[PDB]
Order: C-alpha cells, then structure tokens, then sequence
C-alpha cells in the first residue's frame, strides 16, 4: 500500500498539469471565439525536458553496450567451462552490503546533523 | 521511368517486389552485395555520392526504408516459419552490413582535431560521408518499437525447437545476428546521439530536405525500449543449456552489458521485478545447475585459447565481475545465482536448498579452484590457469568486501578448510623455473605476454595473504584456541590430519632488484629526443599521444626538402624503439605497483600475526631471527 | 588641467586614433615631460584596437605566419613602439642625475618613477613581452631581472626551453631573489637537455646547480 | 509475503513502461554486483 | 556434509 | 476515483474544444514547424519503447542463460530484489552526496 | 488478503490504465496546444522568440537524426542477435545439469538470505526517507 501511494502521488501531479495545459488552451479558443506569448514557454519546457531524456538515452545505450560487453564475456567463459562454490557469494554479497549501508549511514547522517547545525545557526 | 512520376513508379516497383516471400529475399540480399565495397570488408563509402543527385532524392535511403517497413509489418504475411526465419535472417545481415561499413574512429578524430586543428578542406568529406552513409537512418529506425518488438518475438522461441534443431538452423544463426545488431547498437548509440543527431539536424535546418521521422521521441535511449521486456533476461538464460559456444558467449555478453547499465537498474530497484520474474518456475535453479555443469566441463591441454570451454567459463566470469561490481550495496542477480536468498536490503539461505546443502555455484567455483593445478612441468608456470584463478580470486575478494555478503561466505569458508586447501596449492616462485617456456631474465620477457601471468600470480599471492590474516585476526578476537593450534601448525610448516608445506619465509622471494626494473637502458636517440611524453600520461602513457607528434615532424622534415629519403628509415626505427620502449615502462610501472601492493599485504599479514599471538616467544625466536635475516638485505 | 583633460578626450577615441595623430601626441607630451602620461595613452590605444586580445593568442599560440591577426600586433607595435620612444628620452633628460638631494626626491626621478608604475602595472603581457624584447636589445640586463611582474617569468621561462643564454637569465632572475633550488632546479634540468650545448658549458651548469 | 511484494514490486519496476522517463532497468548480479557495489 | 572437502590426500 | 473523474470531465471537454476547434477552420477557410515539432517530440517515444524492449529481451537472455530449469525458483528473486536494494542504496548514496554538498554553500 | 485481492489487481491495472490515459491525453493537450498556436497565430507575424524555440528543435533534431547515432541501436541489436544464439546453443549444449540446478539452489540460506534482504529493505528506507527529510528540512533553510 505504501508503495501504492507513490503511484497515486504520481499521477495526482500528472492530471493536474495536464488539466491546466489543457485549460490554457482553451482559453485562448474562447478568447478567439469571442496567451500566445504563454504557450511558447510551455513548448520551450517540453522541448528542454525531452533533451536530458535524450542524454538519458545516451546514457543508457552506453550503459548497455557496457554491460552486453560482459555478457560477451560471461559467455566467453561460460563455454570455455564447457552450486556450492556460488553459495560463497551470496554471503560475501551481504556482509559487503552491510559494509555499504553502514558506509551510507555516515554519510546519511553527516548531511542531517549538517543540517540541523544550519537550523541551529539559524535561531541561535 | 519503368514506363507517372518518378518518387511515384519507384515506391510502385518496391511495393510489387514486396508481395512474397522469395523476390522479396532474393531483393535484401542482392542490396547487401551491392552494399560490398570492391576491395572487401577506410574510406570511399561503398556507392557513388552522386546517386539520385539528378532527382530529388536521399540517395540511397529510400531502399533501407522500405527494408524496414517490410520487415516491420509484412512480417505477419509468411505462413511457413522458415521462409520468415530466413527472411528475418537475411534482414538481419543487411542490417550487420550496413553497420560494420561506420567509421567510428575517423569521425571522432575528424570532430575533436578536424574543425579546430586541421583547416576546414576535408570537413566537407566527413560532412557528406555521415549525411550519405545509410548508418544514421539505421539508428533511427531502431527507436522504433516495431522493430524491437520484432526482435523479442524472434528471440522468444520455445526451448523444444532450439533443442531438436541443427546447429546450422536458421533460427540460431537469426539470433545470434540479433544479439550482434543488438551489441553494436548498445555501443553505437552513444557516438550516433552525440556526433550524428546535431549534424544532420543542422544540415535539415541550413538545406532543404524532406524526411519523415521513425524514431520515438520518448525513447531517449535504446535500453528504454528494450526495459519493458521481462522475458528476454529469462530466456537468454535459458538458452545457455544448449551447449552452441557462439550463442552462449554472446547471450553472456548481452546479459553482462544489461547488468552493467544503470537506467535498466534503476527501473527494476527504484520493490523489484527481476529477482520475482527469475523464481517463477524454478529458473535461477536450473540456470545455476547448468552453469555449474558448465564450468565443472573440463577443457582440451592442446587447445587452451581455443577450447569453446575455457571462452564460456572466461565469459561467465567476466559476467559474475561486471555484476557484482557495479552496484555491490544492493543485491544483483548473481547473489541469486550463487544460491542466496535475494530479499530487500538483506539475504539469507533458506534450509535444504542448494547453497546449504553445498552444491551450488559457488561451492562448483571452490571446487573447481582447489582441484587446479598450475605447476607443470613441459612448460611450467601456464598462463590461462593464472588468468582464471585470478578471476576466481577478484570474484572472492568482491563477494567479501561486500558487507551483506561477508560474514555467511566466511563461515561457508572456514567451515570447509579453504585456507588449508589453498596452502596446499602454493607454489615457489624461483629465477630458475620458466613462464611458459620462457626465462624471466630475458628482455623479450618485458614484451611478451608473461608480465601479465606474473602480475595476476602476485596478486592471488597479496589477495591469500590478505584472507589468511583476516581469518587469523577473527579467529584470535573470537578466542578459540581449537583452529588457532592448526593455524600455527600450518605456518610452522607442518600439517596433522604429518604433511609439511614451506613456510611464509619460503614465499619471500619477489623481493629481487637482480633484475633492475627500475634501470632501464636508454639508446642513443640522436633524433626525436627533444619528443617528451608530456601529453602521454594512473601511470599511463598513451602511445598515440607520441604517434601523432612524431608523424608530424616527420611531415616538416619532409617538407622542408633535405635528405627526406635516406633518414626516413632512422625515424622509423626510431619510432619502433620509441612504441617499445613506452611498452616496457609502463609493464615495469604495473610490476612495480604489483610488487607494492604484495608486500604490503605481507607487512599487513606480519603484524597480525606477531601481534595476535599468544603462544611462547623462545621458541618462535628462531622465525623471529629467520625474518630479521630476510629483511636486512631488502632494508641495505 | 590641460593635459590631463587632453588625455581624458584622447582615450575616447582610442579606437579610433591613427598613428600620425598618436605620434604627434607623444611627441607633444615628452616635450612636457609628461612621460608617464603619454605612456598610459599609447597602452591604452592599444586595447582598444584588439579588445578581444587577438595578439594574445596570436603569440601564445606561437608565431602563426601569414595570418589576419598580424594587424592585431602591428597596430599593437605602433604603440609600443612609443611607449619605448618616450623611455628613451626619460632617461636622456633625466640622465645620470641622482634620484634625491639629501632627504627629498628629484621631481625629475618623481616622473621615472610615475613612468615606470604604468609600465610594470599593466595588465596587457603582449606589451611587456614586446618591452622585455626590447630591454634586451638595449643590453638593459639589469632592469629585466629588478621586474616583479609574473608576465617577466613567463617570457623567461619560454624563451629558456629554446634558447640557452635566455634560460640564463632565468637562473640570475631567482638567484638575485635567493630562489637558490628553483635556479639549480633550471640548471639541471638545462644540462641534461637535448639543446646544443657544450660539454664544458654543462660542467658549469651542473657545477652551479650543485652549489 | 513481505519479500514476496519486495519481489513483486522489483519484478514490476523492469518491465516497461509508458512513463515518460522510467525505463525498465537491467538485473546484473552477483559478480558484476559486487563490484558495482564497491564502484559506490 | 564434507564428502570431498577432507584434507585426506 | 477521483483521478479516475478527472479523466473523464478533461477529456469530454478536450473533445468540446474540437467543435471551436473545426469552427476556426471553418473561420479561417472563408504550421508545418509544430507538426514537425509534435513528430519529433513523438518519435523519441518510440525509441524509448524499443529501448525498454531491448533491455527487457537483454534480461530474458542473461536470466535464462544463467538458469533454465526452474525460472520460479529463489535465485533470481534474491538477485532481483537485491539489485532493487542496490539501485535504492545508490540513490540514497547520491542524493546524501548531494545534500552534503549543498550544505558547503552555507559554510560561507 | 481482501486489502491485498484489492491492491495486486483492482487498484494495479487502474493506475497502469490512468498513467496511459495521462499519456494520450498529454499527447492530444499539446496537440491541442498546438493547433492553437497554428490557426489563430497564422497572421504572419510569427517571430521573436520563435527563433529561440526552432533553434533549440533544430539543435535537437539535427542531434537525432545522425547516422552514428540512429545506426548504434540497429548495430546493437544485431549485436545483441548474436549473443542471443551463442547463448540458446551454448545453453541447448548444456541444457543437462537441472537435477544439480533445482537441488543445488532449494537449499536452508536462501531463507535467512530472504531475512537479511527484508532486514535490509527495512534500513534502506529508513535512510532514504532520512534523507528526504533532510532535503525537505534544507530547502526550507534554504529560503532562509
């Protein structure tokens, strides 16, 4: 449920913007039946957003070449070869990741307590 | 003018040479011949420039559309499977032709050094070859969702027909050419969005021209396309059980390259969806058994760099590197491989199941590195053994640094005498014993490949040495004098199950400046001294670097008209002195950080054991005085 | 008032004055000992000719022959050209006299002083790379080194990498500061050069640098 | 049923969709992971 | 639960 | 529901706009820019969409390849939900990163 | 098990077919928007920060339509092809060992492997939502 309410969350903003992107339409029409200056920023915003979902598909396109990259490679050994020993790895995966966590959590709580020193700052 | 217009009677001719399935192959692979250049698979594109120049045409453009729009929706048409999979197939080379026929090199030169080094005189080559060359239209077409979909509907097959068809099927060979399509776009996306999108663009704005666009806006990457398919990761896995070695490696690479992306990972982890689309009918198990079975497959003495067996266990391994590398925090579908139960921010072994009942991939990986011998005697010292167990070494120290995954894979570890087992498999390292075949003493030694081999021993060495003091400080900090007894025993040099093994002493034996790789001979050079390797160099000198400046004094030499002819061949031996000699630096400069990094694991490892150590000290006076001896000669 | 308002009305119009107004100004302005003025005029005129300072990466990019931005450096010149006209005759009127009685300075070493604060000041390298050129030419060795400008050890420093007896002064301008490792550091690193250099020329680099 | 839905919700997330931005991500793990994880 | 893992050579 | 509504009342009346709409055609009978713009913004959408397919198929390979005898089993649930974690963990590194830099600007 | 019978499927497909309803509806609104500025805008006049905005479409398109860039996923996917068959007939080759898979995988650690990833999930966001807070909390410093 939790993870639910991200969703609705989500598409809450969305219809909102896209409500008032569609009544900023039709009040030029009902101007014009009876903001041209308006929508140019509103196509200049699509057309600023969509050129990081660009880099975005830079990025990903990269990301994939270099990981197919180790699929090769992974396949390359596979048939080179050609459940204990791995059972190994999953172990030395979480105690690493307990390592990780705890490594972030320092972080985590560098930044709040740097924080609370501004807002101390702040009405002191 | 078939006997109307001509954008009219040329679109009427594709459209009637469509209907069908023969003329319409017979068709695809007569364009990719044609698309063949006469010297054979650089420059000189392969086809006039001046194509279609007398009408208003793109040139050669109009013949990958219609390629692409048949094989997007006229696919639907081909009752009989083979005559498809035999078109897709054929469509799939065209598409491989088209593609392998980029340069990718040339272009980046020309955009880095053309415009702001070099005059603007061949600019306008490198403009009409990107604006001619059909690669920019093939990229775009692969934003489309059509063709993706139809590449996942080719590859979603079921397992019976792969499993009773040929090795020569059309089916495997159409697969293969998709995950090669698929590879070279993953690589190619990026030099096309950066160096091809904003020229063409700008060509369309300057000039006039009239094109229709294929591609999705929304897609701004190949990998946003291809992440809403959760059945393609289950059934490059399942296509590993059919033993093709070509296929296996490139479905490895596919799936390394997938795992080495961020946008796929972040859209799967932002719950999750591919540890929960893996165990729907038991697929991580039988992946797992089948990649143990796998690697347990032994391999052919004769044929080392050739045996099918050795690539697809270099390949898997190179995957499990690349997956658990990237990302070591959170869980990965390798934590799911090795037989652990990937949950949210945690793991843990569930009872009866393969990792507890040690047989799984990881315990097969420990297997089969404790029953590896590398000391052989015709050649002695082999190099792919050392290449694979420092892969298997680099995946363990990777599974232990990683905190979720460390204290399970110690306990696993000490409970099955690991250290023991490696001990066991140590070898000395003395000036007398060759590397494959051949001397260390030699000069080819810095050239030949052997440097590797050695550096990868070195660090199997430090990554043991490293391990046994961590267990020794966990088993001290746990007082338990039951394994402290043995650990002694095993560093006294003897073994009660007596087997003796040499001692950390005996290991001492890297430490030689016998061979002065530090000194390096210095020729005469009496031309192209003044040439630094300034913008050469992480000691990393680039080689293209020093290239680039030696041609172009060349070039001025040449230029300025005296004696061009007869010195000629001075600079180039000059030059062929210079690529070696840069070779031998940097192999000294990787030996010398490997040396380092060895010996301050065995500092490390030293003073954990001198440190935590409760039995006698008369007795251990002897080792004491052995090791002073040692370090008196490295210490002068 | 009036020449200080003359200069006001000149630097307007920099960009726009030609040499044989700019000369006559300068010739007007020395005969009024007003040095350090005109100095300041023909600076700058200068910049106001190449605002965006093509000289600068004219030079910097290192003698790019037959080029457009030669007019940049010769306009450029026309002005420096005086700037080193009027530093002649400051040091002709003003010649071998003492810079003090007892106490008070000398109105006449006042005017060197105003002189010379224009010149080490400025911001324009191109003209002090054209000036350090030329108190060489003059054999005004000692005044190079007595610069505490940071364009000075950019000069030296390039013109050392192709010349020796120009790294030379590199050594004597930090051996004169007490800079002692940072000259060594030259001499060195100049012996063990690939620059035609005598063999008992190196034994005296490497016997200094090791002193 | 909690891993179930961590699952569930993981499984989901790489599958798609039309979100204007969201792509499904690719599932590395294990050996690639860990150093993934290391490279943090 | 060691079948093979025995330092029995 | 109510997202569910406003689904319906704003897209019954982007339907009305078409009758204002086809009555200022009807206005003016008595460009090409935007309809390039549209397309161009459109076809990236495309892109993304094969590209999702791309890496999903990617997925299907690798899971497959590395196990196919039991695709409902426990590995690759723990690999899955575990790269959820690390994708997670990431984030969170990365963001804190963020903020503690943010904070630098305070230190003026 | 109602709240969940509600959630895995009523209230799922919902939000699915919403986000794809936003979709097409933000489609036919910039549509809309744009057909707006077509008719009545057709006055000729059509300048000023028109320039701008075709400018950045230009840099845009022209940063599409590349051959490099539209040939990488085309060389990517028939990259991808090749892999694909290499791995299904490597796969077939060694499509034998499915006893040791299934019973090398079933095992007793997967469950405490399961525990320790909830146990994470649990401390994972709680930092995350830490952190949130810690934005949320300097943004408003940030005004003052």
């Amino acid at each position: 449920l939790s993870s639910d309410i991200l969703a609705i969350d989500q598409l809450r903003e969305l219809v909102k913007q896209d409500a008032d992107n569609a009544r900023l339409s039709f009040k030029a029409i009902d101007n014009l039946k009876l903001s041209n200056a308006d929508l140019i920023s509103y196509f200049s915003k699509t057309a600023d957003e969509m050129e990081e979902m660009m880099k975005k598909f830079e990025k990903t396109i990269t990301e994939i070449e270099a990981h197919l990259t180790g699929v090769e490679a992974h396949a390359m050994a596979m048939q080179n070869v050609a459940v204990d020993e791995r059972v190994y790895e999953l172990a030395a995966v979480l105690r690493e990741f307990e390592e990780s966590i705890l490594k972030v959590a320092g972080v985590v709580g560098g930044v709040k307590e740097g924080v609370t020193e501004l807002q101390l700052r702040d009405f002191m | 003018n078939p006997f109307p217009g001509p954008q009219e009677c040329m679109e009427m001719m594709f459209r009637e040479f469509g209907t069908g399935f023969e003329q319409s192959n017979a068709f695809i692979q007569l364009l990719t011949t044609l698309l063949v250049p006469p010297e054979g698979l650089n420059d000189s594109v392969p086809f006039p420039e001046w194509l279609g120049s007398s009408i208003r045409t793109l040139g050669i453009e109009p013949y990958v559309d219609f390629v692409f729009d048949v094989f997007a929706n006229r696919t639907k048409d081909i009752s009989d499977p083979s005559q498809l999979r035999i078109l897709r197939l054929s469509c799939l080379d065209f598409v491989m032709v088209c593609l392998v026929t980029f340069n990718e090199d040339l272009i980046v030169l020309g955009h880095e050094s053309n415009i702001s080094i070099d005059d603007a005189m061949a600019a306008t080559n490198l403009a009409t070859y990107v604006r001619l060359h059909p690669f920019s239209r093939v990229m775009e077409w692969l934003f489309n969702e059509k063709v993706i979909t139809s590449l996942i509907n080719t590859i979603h097959q079921d397992p019976i027909s792969l499993g009773s068809a040929s090795p020569d099927s059309p089916l495997v060979v159409s697969i293969l050419r998709a995950i090669q399509v698929m590879i070279k776009a993953l690589e190619l996306q990026e030099t096309y969005l950066h160096l091809v999108r904003p020229e063409v663009l700008r060509y369309q704005g300057e000039a006039g021209v009239r094109r229709k666009p294929v591609a999705n806006a929304a897609y701004s990457a190949f990998e946003d396309g291809i992440l809403s398919h959760l059945s393609l990761v289950v059934d490059l896995g399942k296509y590993c059980n059919l033993g093709h070695a070509e296929l296996t490696l490139a479905c490895l690479k596919l799936l390394e390259k997938i795992s080495t992306s961020s946008r796929i990972l972040s859209a799967w982890s932002p719950r999750n969806k591919a540890i929960v689309q893996l165990e729907r009918n038991g697929e991580g198990e039988t992946i797992s058994a089948s990649l143990s079975a796998s690697i347990m497959a032994t391999l052919d003495p004769a044929l080392a760099a050739s045996g099918e067996n050795y690539r697809v266990k270099l390949a898997i391994l190179d995957f499990l590197y690349a997956c658990l590398r990237a990302t070591p925090d959170q869980p990965t579908i390798a934590h799911q491989l090795l037989g652990f139960h990937c949950e949210l921010s945690k793991l843990g072994i569930e009872p009866k199941g393969p990792f507890d009942m040690q047989k799984s991939l990881f315990h097969s990986l420990l297997n089969v590195l404790i029953t590896l011998t590398v000391s052989e005697e015709e050649q002695g010292m082999r190099g792919y053994l050392v290449t694979l167990k420092y892969r298997v070494l680099r995946i363990l120290q990777l599974l232990w640094k990683s905190p979720l995954s460390a204290s399970l894979v110690m306990d696993e570890l000490r409970a099955t005498n690991f250290l023991f087992h490696m001990l066991l498999r140590e070898v000395q390292i003395q000036p007398q014993l060759p590397w494959d075949g051949q001397l260390v003493t030699g000069c080819e030694f810095l050239l030949s490949d052997a440097s590797l081999a050695y550096i990868d021993y070195l660090a199997s060495r430090a990554a043991i040495f490293e391990y046994i003091g961590k267990e020794l400080c966990s088993v001290s900090q746990n007082r338990i004098p039951s394994i402290k007894r043995q650990i002694f025993d095993a560093l006294n040099g003897q073994i009660f199950v007596p087997l003796t093994i040499p001692s950390i002493f005996d290991f001492f034996d890297f430490i030689n400046t016998d061979y002065k790789w530090e000194e390096i001979p210095s020729p005469h050079f009496t031309y192209l001294k003044d040439l630094d390797l300034g913008p050469c160099i992480g000691v990393h000198y680039d080689i293209r670097k020093a290239q680039e400046i030696l041609a172009l004094k060349r070039k001025e030499y040449e230029h300025s008209q005296l004696a061009t002819p007869e010195f000629l061949e001075t600079v180039e031996l000059e030059e062929k002195v210079l690529i070696e000699w840069l070779t031998v630096r940097n192999r000294a400069n990787l030996l010398l950080t490997a040396r380092l990094n060895l010996l301050q694991a065995w500092a490390n490892l030293l003073l954990v054991m001198i440190e935590s150590n409760d039995f006698k000290s008369t007795p251990k006076m002897a080792f004491l005085l052995q090791a002073l001896q040692a370090i008196l000669p490295t210490l002068e | 008032a009036l020449l200080a308002e003359s200069l006001r009305l000149f630097e307007q119009v920099a960009g726009s004055l030609t040499p044989a107004n700019l000369t006559t100004a300068v010739e007007q302005y020395i005969s009024l000992k007003y040095y350090a003025g005109a100095i300041q005029l023909c600076l700058t005129v200068a910049q106001q000719k190449d605002r965006g300072n093509t000289a600068l990466s004219w030079v910097n990019d290192g003698k790019p022959a037959n080029d457009s931005r030669k007019k940049a450096f010769d306009e450029r010149k026309i002005c420096y050209n005086l700037i080193h006209q009027v530093l002649d005759k400051l040091e002709s009127d003003f010649a071998g006299e003492p810079e003090l009685v007892d106490g008070r300075p000398t109105l006449a070493a006042t005017k060197r002083m105003e002189a010379y604060n224009v010149v080490n000041d400025s911001s324009d390298e191109v003209f002090h790379f054209d000036l350090y050129e030329w108190y060489i030419e003059k054999g005004w060795t000692d005044r190079i080194l007595s610069i505490d400008s940071p364009h000075v050890i950019t000069y030296l420093q390039r013109l050392a990498e192709t010349d020796f007896r120009h790294a030379e002064l590199l050594c004597r301008f930090y051996t004169t500061r007490s800079r002692f490792f940072e000259a060594a550091q030259v001499q060195t690193n100049l012996a063990k050069s690939d620059l035609n250099i005598s063999l008992k020329d190196r034994i005296i680099l490497l016997s200094r640098a090791k002193g | 049923a909690l891993f179930d839905s961590l699952l569930a919700r993981n499984k989901k997330q790489a599958e798609g969709e039309t979100a204007l931005g969201e792509l499904p991500s690719l599932q590395l793990g294990l050996a690639d992971l860990r150093q993934r994880l290391r490279k943090l | 639960i060691l079948p093979m893992y025995k330092l029995s050579p | 529901s109510n997202v569910e509504s406003q689904q319906e009342e704003l897209t019954a009346w982007l339907d009305r706009y078409e009758r204002e709409l086809d009555e200022l055609y009807a206005k003016q009978m008595g460009e090409r820019t935007y309809k390039l713009a549209e397309k161009l913004t459109d076809q990236l959408d495309e892109m993304g969409k094969d590209l999702a397919k791309m890496i999903k198929e990617i997925n299907d390979m690798s899971n497959t390849l590395s196990k196919g005898s039991k695709p409902d089993d426990p590995l690759t649930q723990i690999v899955r939900v575990l790269n959820g974690h690390l994708a997670q963990l990431q984030w969170i590194d990365t963001n804190a990163a963020a903020l503690q830099a943010k904070v630098a600007a305070a230190q003026k | 098990d109602a709240i969940l019978s509600r959630h895995d499927l009523d209230h799922t497909v919902r939000a699915f077919n919403a986000r794809r309803r936003h979709a097409e509806l933000s489609r036919r609104c910039l549509h809309l928007a744009a057909r707006v500025q077509v008719l009545r805008n057709r006055g000729y006049a059509l300048s000023g920060d028109e320039d701008e905005l075709k400018q950045k479409l230009q840099q845009i398109d022209k940063t599409l339509n590349d051959p490099a860039q539209g040939s990488r996923l085309e060389e990517l996917w028939s990259r991808l092809i090749v892999l694909r068959g290499y791995a299904e007939d490597l796969k077939d080759q060694i499509n034998q060992a499915g006893i040791t898979e299934s019973d090398g995988l079933g095992e007793e650690i997967e469950a405490k492997a399961k525990k320790i990833l909830e146990d994470y999930d649990k401390q994972l966001q709680h930092l995350k939502k830490q952190v949130e807070e810690a934005k949320k909390d300097f943004e408003e410093w940030e005004k003052q």
